[PDB]
């Protein structure tokens, strides 16, 4: 049966979704709201710039300032090594 | 180990640049943004790693510094209009000679 | 590293492509479908594929956008009337030489 | 062994220094400065590596003692205003004939 559960992956994503939140987490918890409702983790929506700017009262381009921050900093190897094993 | 470039050339241990030959000087940081320029001859260069490497992570400043860099870096070597250092819209700069 | 196929040479590096040679510029989203296809020359794509990958996740337009696109590339590279980029009723578009 | 540079010129036995042939006492930490700076003539010097080569790194003042020993720099031998010892603004400073 190819859509029964494996039973491994599900409970790997299990963890693989707690060390995301743990990652996240060092970051900024404005920056985490971004990267949260960038890529619809909370919801199932990802949403535009400027849901995330009238949510958080700014305009489109510090949240693409904000996004640049993001993943700048999440290219900080000590995120990466603890990150890439997860693969 | 001196970058040169076409009709720019560049050195890298008093930091002056030979446009065609003739002298010029130039803004510290159009420098960094020259010398980004250099290294990576023929490869596109984008605002954000631009803005990463040449500029301070903690920029928190408006996007238009460097177009106005570029329109210095233009107005400073390449006085034509049509020029080396080309512009992609939204993907940013490179440099190469026309062809 | 340079990517081929057929008479089509594509740089990832200053982002230009070569159709048998002669120059041409190109907009940033047909070069990004035109990479999309190079990438899996020899496999077919699918259109909620391709606006699933190269296009962001919340496009919440028409489908039409695709269509007009790749009639783009077709008036740009193959200005045949039988071309090398074929079309899959439903399924999609591909990058094939012609048998 | 002896380092001249147009009118500088610098003995590495005895640490005293000609202006244009005329012997002019200094300050021992200032006479490493000109040091440096003749061993890099022609090079841009910035007051970072300055400080973490001719000075101590456990150096705990502040940025404007390397000014003020620049200005000490100015008024012994280039006490013209405008002078060999040229200024790079947040770049520090250069070894060069004026053009």
């Amino acid at each position: 049966d190819s859509e029964a559960v494996v039973a491994v992956d599900a409970v790997s994503f299990t963890l693989l979704q707690d060390q995301l939140q743990s990652v996240l987490d060092t970051l900024s918890e404005r920056e985490a709201g971004v990267v949260r409702l960038r890529f619809g983790l909370t919801d199932g929506q990802p949403r535009t710039l400027d849901e995330i700017g009238q949510v958080y009262g700014v305009t489109r381009e510090r949240i693409r300032q904000i996004e640049s921050k993001t993943m700048s900093k999440l290219r900080h190897p000590s995120r990466s090594q603890v990150l890439r094993d997860y693969l | 180990v001196r970058l040169t470039f076409a009709d720019i050339e560049l050195d890298e241990e008093t930091h002056e640049v030979w446009k065609a030959g003739q002298p010029v000087s130039l803004s510290p940081t159009e420098f960094t943004l020259l010398r980004y320029f250099v290294i990576n001859a023929g490869t596109v260069l984008s605002k954000p790693k631009i803005l990463d490497h040449v500029w301070r992570y903690d920029f928190g400043g408006d996007v238009n510094v460097v177009e106005s860099y570029v329109s210095y870096l233009r107005r400073k070597i390449d006085t034509g209009e049509k020029r080396l250092l080309h512009t992609l819209r939204g993907v940013g700069y490179v440099l190469r000679e026309p062809r």
